[PDB]
RNA sequence: UCGAGAAGG
DNA sequence: ACGTCCCTCTCGA
C-alpha cells in the first residue's frame, strides 16, 4: 500500500517521527551503503566477509563510515553522479548558524 | 558545548512528544532485556512498564532540548513535571 | 620516543545493560579494543594510562535502536617509528638476507646489503649467526640500529634498519 | 569504530598528529609528551599498578618475572605487545629508581630541546659528542660539542649500577 | 537474513555537499574503462565482457557475486567505470550557464571583463551572497565588449563577441561570425582567474566552471539500469550509453586516420547530442530522440509526481499494510478498528523473546500461521529466519530469550487507519485492534465524519507497526480519544449521528415514557452503570 | 502547495515559530503561545454595555451606604464599611476594569465580546458551586484583600514565556493581556461575592484550576504548526463553494474564493475583481 | 498593513461559508508571506528561491532544475529541514526528534 | 517490464 | 510552467 506524500504530512502534524522514519524505512526501502569519509559518495569497496575497506581514486583504508538510507535514495544518488553532480554526504556539520 | 543548569529557559513541563519518545524507548528497551528500575506488578508488556516508571519517575533519561542556535537544556525525566 | 596521545572513541552498549556496572563494562570494553592496538595513525596503542579518572560523559540513545553511544575520553602510551631515529634492540630473527631485531613491540630487519662489508655469515652455525672479524651477531645479540624506512601492515607496523652507518651494531 | 584524537622522519618533522604544539584533553596548546626507555617503563608500570588496585574493589634482571605475573592479572594475554614491550622496556631502560629517572628529566628539560631529542638522549648512551650528534641528527647546531658533553657525563654519572 | 554486518562504524548524514566531478575524479573513482558498446555478448554466453556490463562493475547473473566486492546482489551497492571522450562535450542543464559565464570573462586572457575599478561592478563584487552576486556581474559584464589597457593596468584588451546559442553549440559575432566550439571554451574557463570564478559564484574545488564541459563521463553501474529477463533484455540507460560510445569510437577513428574538416566536425556534434540527450530529452528545439519507439533521460528519472522525489523517497509503497471495504457499527468502541481475521493472520509484529511473554509467544509460535493467535515467523537472535509454515523443527522448536516471534496482530493493537482523501491530521489516526470475522473494516459510527467516509463502497488503509518505540508513538499521539477536539476549529470533530442523532431527539421528550421491563434492559446495556435502579 | 511551504515551521523550545534556517516567523505562536485545541469563545463583559450598567455590575465603594458591599455578602462587611487603606484596593481594582474596557474597545472596534481563549472561566465557578454547595442566603467567608490580591497573584504566575530580561518579560506581559482582561472580567470583587456567592476554600480552588488548566492549553514545543496550519485550510477549501443560490452583476465580487484562494498566493498583479471601500 | 489586508482577504473566502479557522493558522502563513519584507507568492517561484536546502525545494516543482544550479553554484545542504531526512531515512527533527534523549549514569546507580 | 483504455469512493 | 488523492480490473510491442 502506499504511504503517500498526503499520509506523509499528517504524521509530520502528529509528530510521530519515529514512526514516520519506521514507516519509510523499516517498511520499505532502506541499505547498508558504505561511505568515505573524504568524499562523500558510495565509492568504498565492502570486502566485509574478509575485513577489507578502501576507496581507490581518494585512497584511504581507515576513514569509511556506514549509513543507513533508502535504497531509492542510494540509486538517485547515483542518478545525479550519472549527470555529473556529486552530492557529497558527510556525517558531521560546518554551518552551526 | 554550552549551557547551564540553573539558567533554564525551556517549560519546565514535559511535551507530549518528550512523554511519548521517552515511553517508547523505554518500553523498546524493557523489550530488549533491559533492566527495570521500577518494581514489577506481573505486567506482560514492556509499555505499561515503561508507565510504571514514568509514574514512580524511576527512569534515568534525561532530555536534550536543542534550541535554534545550537544551544542544548539538558531536562532528566526525573525533574521534569508530567501534567499534559 | 615513545609518545602519550590524548584519545578519544565512540562505543555502543546494548540496554541490557543499563544499570549497575554499566560505568565498568563501558571501561572494561574501551580496553578490550584499545589494548595491545595497532593504527597507522598513531602507531602501537599499549597501555591505556590512570584508569580511575576515566571520563565517561553522556550516553545518546540511538534513534530506533535501543542501543546508547558513549565518547570516551582517554589517554594512553603509543609507539610510533619514525624514518631517521636510532633505536636499541634484541635480535630475534637470522636468514641469509639478514636479522630481525625486536625493538619494542616491532620487529625491524636488516639486510646483508645494509651491513658492512667485514660483515660474513655462517648458516651451519648452532644457533646460526653473522660473524666478522671482531664481533659476532648471535641469534639473541643486543644491537644498536638506524631506522632507514617504515610500512604499515595492518595492526604491525613493521620497519627496516641500517647498521653500516657509524656507532651502530656492537654493544 | 575506531580511535579518534583532537587534532615523518626524526629530523623533528614527525607526524602531523605527533607535532610540538597538541591540544590538551581539557583543551589547552600544550607540549608534547616524549619519554625515554627509562621514562616509559615507569610510566607503564605505575598505571599497571593502579589498575589493580582498582579491579580489587568489588633488584637485579628478576624482576622480569615479577612484572610478568602482574602483566598477567592487570590485562589480558591477547596483547603480546604489552608483554614484548615491558620486557623489552626493563633490558634496555638505563635508570630502575624514580628519583634517578626524575633527576634525568631535570637535566635535559632545561635545555630546551624538541621532546623527541629529550626522549632519544635519555635512551641512547653516548660518549663523543661526534656520536651523540650523529645518532640524533637534529642537534648539529642545537647544543655546544663542550656543552653536550658536559650533559653526556653528568648523565653518564646519574646511571643506575645495572 | 537482510545484509550481512560491516565493522564500519556508523552515522548519519549531516551535510549534503552538492558539487561538480572533475574528469580526474571520474577517471580515478572508475573501475575500468568502458570501450565496447556490448552487454554479455563476448560470444553471447555465460559470462559478460570486459569492456561494459561488469568489465569491474557490478554482477548481472544472481548466482554470481561481484567482480571487485565479492558480495553479490543483495549488499554490494555497484560500482562505477567511465567512458574517455574523444573531445569534450557540453552539459544539458549547464549549457545556459556555460553561456552566461562567457558573457563575462575575457574570451583572450581569461580576466574579467570588468574586474576591481568599475564602481557598479565593486558595488556588486562585495555583494557576499551566491547566485545573486552571479545574477549582477552577468548584467553588468554582457555589454562591454572590450577589455581595457589601464584607465586611471589590466592586461588584455582585445574585442568580444556576441555570443547567443543555437540548440546544441554557441556563435559569436565580431564587428565576422564564427562558432565557439566546446574545447576552445573549455581553455577559456581553465584560465579563468582562481579569485575570478570564485568571486563570480563558483567553487575553487567543488565547482569549477571548467566542469561544466565533459571530458570523462561516468559510467553508472548495472543496478540504476538494469537487465530484464524476456534471453535477455537491457533497459533503455543502457541502450542510450552504447550509443555515445557509438559515436565516440567514430569520432577517435575519424580523427586519428582520416583528417576530413567536414567529417570531424559532423560525428562531434552527434556525440555532443548522444551525451545530451543521455541525461535530458525534453530540449528547446532538438528531435527528442527515440529509439525504435522516445527514450526516458535521466532527468525524466528524476521528475516530479513520479520519479524517485516524487514517488519514491517522499511517498513510499510499503509493507504491513492493509486495504478493504469498511462498514459502519453502533457496538463497538470509538478508539478501535474491526480487522478481518484474514488480515490479522497476515499481518505481524515482532514481538522480542522476554521472560513476560515468553509461555504465551511459545503458545503462539506452536499454534501456527493459520490459526488465529498464531505466528508466521520466529527470528533467531543469529539472524535466520524459521518459517513456521514449513519448517520441519516447527513443532517443537524451544524458544530463546533475544528472539522475535513475528506473531499475528492480536486484539487491542495501536494500528494506523486511513481514508485516502488525507487532509487533516485527523484522517490518519491510531485504533485498538479488535479481530473479527468477515472481510470489511468494521469502525465507529462517530469517527465517520473526521475520516469522511460512508459505507457505500468506501475502501479505507491500515498500517500496523513493528518497534515497540513506534506504537507508543501511534497510541500516545496519533490515538483516536486525543483527535476528539481538533485545533483547526477548537471545537471537537466527532459528534452522535444519524439513528443516534435521531432517536436521542425522539427519546429526550416529556412525551416519553419506558416501563419497568424495558428500562432494566436499557440499564444494563450500559458499560458503566453503577448498579443502582 | 501550502504544506510544502510551511512544513518546515514548527513551536521551537524558547517559543519562537521558525523555520530550517532558524529564521523567526513568529515570536509566539498565535501570537499568543496557546495550543489551538484548548481554546473556547469566551464571553468579555467588560467591554459591551453601557457604561451606567458597568458599575452596578464592578463598582465596589467601602466608602458609601448605598453603594458598599451589604454584611450580608460576605463576613468583614460592617466592620469594613468605611475602611479607607481598603478602599484604595476597590479603586485600584476599578481602574484596571475601566482600563480594560477602553483597552477592548481598541482592539475589537466593532464591540463584539465574544472571542476565543483558553480556560472556560463559566464552567470553572459552575463546577465550584455545585462541589462545594454554595448556600446563596448564608454569607461569604472572605476578605476584601483576599480576593482583589489572590487575583494579582494569580496572573503572575499565569505564564507562557519563562525568560529573565525584559525583552521576554515585556512580551510574556503581551501574551496574556487578553485573557487577563478576561479574568480580571470574571474575578470582579462584586462579582465574586453578589453573584458567585464564593467561599474563600472554593475561591481558592478556582485560582489554583484556573492556573493549571492554563499552564496545560499552551502550546508543547514541538508542535508541527506549519504543516498543521497548511492543513487547517487545506481541508475547508477541499470543501468550500459548495454552489447554492444565485445572484450575478457584481456577483458579490470575489464570491473567486475558490480562484482567489488561487488569486492571493500567487498573488498576480492582475485581479479579477478590484474594489475601492471609500469610507 | 499589506499583512493585515492580507488576512482580511483569505478571512472573507473561508467564512464565506460559515466554516472558521483558528486566527494562528490563518496569520501564520500570511505571515509567512510577509516576513521577507514583501509579498512572496506560494508558487514556485515565490517560496521555492529561498535559500533553504535544496533536497526539500527540489520536492516542490522545480525538480532536476535546482540540484542542477545545486551542483554548479556548489551549494550546502543543512539536513535541518523536514524533506531532507525524509529522503535521507532519518529521524527527522519533528516533533519527537525535536530532542535527544540520554541516560544518566548517576542515575542508573541512584534508582537501584 | 514500458505505453493506450475502462471503473470505484 | 504548473495543471488533486488513492484503489480495482484489461488491452497492446
Ligand atoms: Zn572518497
Ligand atoms: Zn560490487
Ligand atoms: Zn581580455
Amino acid at each position: 500500500l502506499r504511504f503517500g506524500e498526503m499520509e506523509r504530512d499528517c504524521m509530520i502534524a502528529h509528530g510521530a517521527a519515529s514512526f514516520l522514519k519506521e514507516r519509510l524505512m523499516e517498511a520499505s526501502d532502506a541499505f547498508r551503503v558504505h561511505i568515505c569519509g573524504i568524499c562523500g559518495l558510495m565509492t568504498v569497496i565492502a570486502k566485509l566477509n574478509h575485513n577489507q575497506f578502501e576507496c581507490k581514486g581518494c585512497d584511504n583504508k581507515i576513514d569509511i563510515y556506514q549509513i543507513h538510507i533508502p535504497y531509492a535514495a542510494k540509486l538517485l544518488f547515483q542518478e545525479l553522479m550519472a549527470m555529473n553532480i556529486t552530492p557529497r554526504l558527510y556525517t558531521d556539520r560546518s554551518r552551526d548558524f | 558545548k554550552a549551557i547551564p543548569k540553573d539558567q533554564r529557559a525551556t517549560t519546565p513541563y514535559m511535551t507530549k512528544y518528550e512523554r511519548a519518545r521517552i515511553l517508547g524507548t523505554r518500553a523498546l528497551q524493557i523489550s530488549m532485556n533491559a533492566p527495570v528500575f521500577v518494581d514489577l506488578e506481573g505486567e506482560t508488556d514492556p509499555l505499561r512498564i515503561a508507565m510504571k516508571e514514568l509514574a514512580e519517575k524511576k527512569i534515568p533519561l534525561v532530555i536534550r532540548r536543542y534550541l535554534p542556535d545550537g544551544s542544548f537544556e539538558d531536562w532528566s525525566v526525573e525533574e521534569l513535571i508530567v501534567d499534559l | 620516543m615513545f609518545f602519550i596521545k590524548d584519545l578519544s572513541l565512540n562505543i555502543t552498549l546494548h540496554p541490557s545493560f543499563f544499570g549497575p556496572r554499566m560505568k565498568q563494562y563501558l571501561k572494561t570494553k574501551l580496553l578490550e579494543e584499545v589494548e595491545g592496538s595497532c593504527t597507522g595513525k598513531f602507531g602501537y596503542i599499549l597501555c591505556v594510562l590512570d584508569y580511575d579518572n576515566i571520563d565517561i560523559q553522556r550516553g545518546r540513545i540511538l534513534p530506533t535502536d535501543g542501543s546508547a553511544e558513549f565518547n570516551v575520553k582517554y589517554r594512553a602510551v603509543v609507539f610510533k617509528p619514525f624514518k631517521g631515529e636510532v633505536v636499541d634492540g634484541t635480535v630475534v630473527s637470522c636468514s641469509q638476507h639478514g636479522f630481525e631485531v625486536q625493538v619494542g613491540p616491532m620487529k625491524v630487519f636488516v639486510t646483508k646489503h645494509l651491513m658492512p662489508q667485514d660483515l660474513t655469515f655462517n648458516a651451519g652455525s648452532n644457533p646460526p649467526s653473522y660473524q666478522s672479524s671482531e664481533d659476532v651477531i648471535t641469534i639473541k645479540s643486543r644491537i644498536r640500529v638506524k631506522i632507514e624506512g617504515c610500512i604499515s601492515q595492518v595492526s604491525s607496523i613493521h620497519a627496516i634498519g641500517s647498521i653500516k652507518e657509524d656507532y651502530l651494531g656492537a654493544i | 569504530v575506531s580511535t579518534s584524537t583532537f587534532q615523518n622522519a626524526a629530523t623533528l618533522q614527525l607526524g602531523q598528529e605527533f607535532q610540538l604544539k597538541q591540544i590538551n584533553h581539557q583543551g589547552e596548546e600544550e607540549e608534547l609528551i616524549a619519554l625515554n626507555l627509562s621514562e616509559a617503563r615507569l610510566v607503564i608500570k605505575e598505571a599497571l599498578v593502579e589498575r589493580r588496585r582498582a579491579f580489587k574493589r568489588s633488584t637485579r634482571e628478576k624482576e622480569l618475572e615479577s612484572i610478568d605475573v602482574l602483566l598477567e592479572q592487570t590485562t589480558g594475554g591477547n596483547n603480546k605487545d604489552l608483554k614484548n614491550t615491558m620486557q623489552y622496556l626493563t633490558n634496555f631502560s638505563r635508570f630502575r629508581d624514580q628519583e634517578t629517572v626524575g633527576a634525568v628529566i631535570q637535566l635535559l628539560k632545561s635545555t630546551g630541546l624538541h621532546p623527541f631529542e629529550v626522549a632519544q638522549l635519555g635512551s641512547l648512551a653516548c660518549d663523543t659528542a661526534d656520536e651523540a650528534k650523529t645518532l640524533i641528527p637534529s642537534l648539529n647546531n642545537k647544543i655546544s660539542d663542550d656543552e653536550l658533553e658536559r650533559i653526556l657525563k653528568e648523565l653518564s654519572n646519574l646511571e643506575t649500577l645495572y | 537474513v537482510g545484509q550481512q554486518y560491516s565493522s564500519a562504524p556508523l552515522r548519519t548524514v549531516k551535510e549534503v555537499q552538492f558539487g561538480l566531478f572533475s574528469p580526474e575524479e571520474v577517471r580515478a573513482i572508475s573501475v575500468a574503462k568502458i570501450r565496447f558498446p556490448e552487454t554479455m555478448d563476448e560470444t553471447q554466453t555465460r559470462a559478460k565482457i570486459g569492456g561494459l556490463n561488469d568489465p569491474r562493475l557490478g554482477s548481472i547473473d544472481r548466482n554470481l557475486k561481484c567482480q571487485t566486492c565479492q558480495e553479490g546482489m543483495n549488499e554490494c551497492p555497484g560500482h562505477f567505470g567511465h567512458i574517455d571522450l574523444a573531445k569534450p562535450v557540453f552539459h544539458v542543464g549547464f549549457i545556459a550557464k556555460i553561456k552566461k559565464v562567457c558573457e563575462c570573462v575575457c574570451m583572450h586572457c581569461g580576466k574579467l571583463l570588468l574586474d576591481e575599478h568599475n564602481e557598479l561592478m565593486r558595488q556588486a563584487l562585495a555583494i557576499k551572497d551566491s547566485k545573486k552576486r552571479f545574477a549582477a556581474i552577468w548584467t553588468l559584464c554582457k555589454t562591454k565588449m572590450v577589455c581595457e589597457t589601464d584607465v586611471p593596468s589590466r592586461g588584455c584588451g582585445n574585442t568580444q563577441p556576441t555570443i547567443r546559442k543555437d540548440g546544441l553549440k554557441l556563435v559569436g559575432s565580431w564587428k565576422e561570425l564564427r562558432v565557439l566550439s566546446t574545447e576552445e571554451i573549455l581553455n577559456i574557463f581553465k584560465h579563468i582567474s582562481v579569485k575570478d570564478f570564485t568571486s563570480l559564484g563558483f567553487n575553487e574545488v567543488f565547482s569549477r566552471p571548467e566542469w561544466m564541459i565533459l571530458t570523462c563521463l561516468p559510467v553508472p553501474p548495472p543496478p540504476v539500469r538494469p537487465s530484464i529477463s524476456f534471453q535477455r533484455g537491457e533497459d533503455d540507460l543502457t541502450f542510450k550509453l552504447a550509443d555515445i560510445l557509438k559515436a565516440n569510437i567514430s569520432l577517435e577513428t575519424l580523427e586519428h586516420n582520416g583528417a576530413p574538416h567536414h567529417a570531424i566536425e559532423e560525428a562531434e556534434s552527434l556525440l555532443q547530442f548522444h551525451v545530451a540527450t543521455y541525461m535530458d530529452n525534453d530540449i528547446a528545439g532538438q528531435p527528442q530522440a527515440l529509439q525504435k519507439s522516445p527514450v526516458k533521460s535521466i532527468r525524466a528519472r528524476l521528475k516530479g509526481k513520479e520519479g524517485r522525489i516524487r514517488g519514491n523517497l517522499m511517498g513510499k509503497r510499503v509493507d504491513f499494510s492493509a486495504r478493504t471495504v469498511i462498514s459502519g457499527d453502533p457496538n463497538l468502541e470509538l478508539d478501535q478498528v474491526g480487522v478481518p481475521k484474514s488480515i490479522a493472520k497476515t499481518l505481524t509484529y515482532p514481538e522480542v523473546v522476554t521472560p513476560y511473554n515468553i509461555d504465551r509467544l511459545t503458545q503462539l509460535v506452536r499454534n501456527g500461521p493459520n490459526e488465529h493467535p498464531g505466528a508466521k515467523y520466529v527470528i533467531r537472535d543469529s539472524g535466520d529466519r524459521i518459517d513456521l509454515r514449513y519448517s520441519k523443527r516447527a513443532g517443537d522448536i524451544q524458544l530463546q530469550y533475544g528472539w522475535k516471534v513475528e506473531r499475528h496482530i492480536m486484539d487491542n493493537d495501536p494500528v494506523l487507519f486511513n481514508r485516502q482523501p488525507s487532509l487533516h491530521k485527523m484522517s490518519m489516526m491510531a485504533h485498538r485492534v479488535k479481530v473479527i470475522p468477515y472481510s470489511t473494516f468494521r469502525l465507529n459510527l462517530s469517527v465517520t465524519s473526521p475520516y469522511n467516509a460512508d459505507f457505500d463502497g468506501d475502501e479505507m488503509n491500515l498500517h500496523v507497526p513493528q518497534s515497540e518505540e513506534t506504537r507508543a508513538e501511534l497510541s500516545q499521539l496519533c490515538a483516536v480519544p486525543l483527535q476528539i477536539v481538533s485545533p483547526q476549529s477548537n471545537k471537537p470533530c466527532m459528534g452522535i449521528v444519524q439513528d443516534t442523532l435521531c432517536g436521542i431527539r425522539k427519546l429526550t421528550l416529556r412525551d416519553t415514557f419506558i416501563e419497568l421491563d424495558q428500562v432494566l434492559n436499557m440499564l444494563y446495556w450500559v458499560p458503566d452503570w453503577d448498579g443502582v435502579i | 502547495r501550502l504544506v510544502k511551504a510551511l512544513e518546515d515551521i514548527m513551536v521551537h523550545y524558547d517559543n519562537t515559530t521558525r523555520n530550517s534556517l532558524g529564521n523567526v516567523i513568529q515570536f509566539i505562536y498565535g501570537e499568543d503561545g496557546m495550543d489551538a485545541a484548548h481554546i473556547e469563545k469566551q464571553s468579555l463583559d467588560t467591554i459591551g454595555g453601557s457604561d451606567a450598567a458597568f458599575e452596578k455590575r464592578y463598582r465596589v465603594d467601602l466608602l458609601n451606604t448605598d453603594h458598599t458591599l451589604d454584611p450580608s455578602l460576605l463576613e468583614s462587611g460592617s466592620e469594613i464599611l468605611g475602611d479607607l487603606k481598603l478602599q484604595v484596593l476597590l479603586d485600584e481594582e476599578y481602574k484596571q476594569l475601566v482600563k480594560d474596557r477602553k483597552f477592548l474597545r481598541e482592539v475589537f472596534v466593532d464591540g463584539e465580546a465574544n472571542w476565543p481563549l483558553p480556560v472556560n472561566i463559566r464552567r470553572i465557578i459552575q463546577n465550584a458551586q455545585q462541589t462545594f454547595h454554595i448556600d446563596h442566603t448564608k454569607p461569604s467567608d472572605l476578605t476584601i484583600k483576599d480576593i482583589v490580591l489572590g487575583v494579582k497573584d494569580l496572573q503572575e504566575n499565569l505564564l507562557v514565556l519563562r525568560g529573565k530580561n525584559e525583552i521576554i518579560q515585556n512580551a510574556q506581559r503581551d501574551a496574556v493581556t487578553l485573557f487577563c482582561c478576561l479574568l480580571r472580567s470574571r474575578l470582579a470583587t462584586r462579582r465574586v461575592l453578589q453573584e458567585y456567592r464564593l467561599t474563600k476554600q472554593a475561591f481558592d480552588w478556582v485560582l489554583s484550576n484556573i492556573e493549571a488548566q492554563f499552564l496545560r492549553s499552551v502550546v508543547h514545543p514541538g508542535e508541527m504548526v506549519g504543516v498543521l496550519a497548511a492543513q487547517s485550510i487545506g481541508e475547508p477549501a477541499t470543501q468550500m463553494t459548495l454552489n447554492t443560490f444565485h445572484f450575478a452583476g457584481v456577483a458579490s465580487k470575489k464570491v473567486s474564493g475558490v480562484p482567489r484562494l488561487k488569486e492571493i498566493l500567487n498573488v498576480a498583479k492582475n485581479m479579477k475583481t478590484p474594489s475601492l471601500t471609500v469610507y | 498593513a499589506g499583512r493585515a489586508a492580507l488576512y482580511k482577504e483569505v478571512y472573507n473566502v473561508i467564512a464565506s461559508d460559515g466554516s472558521y479557522v483558528n486566527y494562528r493558522h490563518m496569520a501564520l502563513l500570511v505571515d509567512v508571506m510577509t516576513t521577507q519584507g514583501g509579498l512572496t507568492s506560494v508558487t514556485r517561484h515565490g517560496f521555492n528561491r529561498s535559500n533553504t536546502g535544496a533536497l526539500m525545494r527540489c520536492s516542490f516543482e522545480e525538480t532536476v532544475e535546482i540540484l542542477f544550479e545545486a551542483g554548479a553554484s556548489a551549494e550546502l545542504d543543512d539536513c535541518r529541514g523536514v524533506s531532507e531526512n525524509v529522503i535521507l531515512g532519518q529521524m527527522a527533527p519533528i516533533g519527537t526528534g525535536a530532542f535527544d534523549v540520554m541516560i544518566d549514569e548517576e542515575s542508573l546507580v541512584k534508582y537501584m
